[PDB]
């Protein structure tokens, strides 16, 4: 059980690293710092769409 | 004769007025191009993909 816990703990540390290090040109995504951002897909002002990923 | 000299003069003056309008409007032609360009950058900046540095 302890031997399995070693793998589980190592994989748990992996999930944390995945969230912390995943980035899009330096902009972190999965660590929760992205919050909500609006992507502008219109030919005039105020036609954006909000993306949120916790 | 006085009217004829005045009218021959008058088309010269109206040519000067046309020329000033042409010079002014040609200047605004590049102004319109500039404003359209800054609208491209303004629309691009509103995208959520951009970080602070962009």
């Amino acid at each position: 059980r302890r031997a399995i816990q070693e793998e589980v703990s190592a994989l748990n540390d992996e999930l944390n690293r995945i969230a912390e290090t995943t980035s899009f040109g330096g902009n972190k995504l999965l660590n929760g710092s992205f919050g909500s951002k609006s992507f502008q897909i219109g030919a005039d002002s105020g036609e954006a769409v909000m993306l949120s990923m916790g | 004769t006085s009217q004829s000299r005045g009218l021959d003069m008058a088309v010269k003056n109206a040519n000067d007025g046309i020329s000033i309008a042409q010079t002014a409007e040609g200047a605004m032609n590049e102004t319109t191009n500039i404003l359209q360009r800054m609208r491209d950058l303004a629309l691009q900046s509103s995208n959520g993909s951009n970080s602070s540095s962009e």
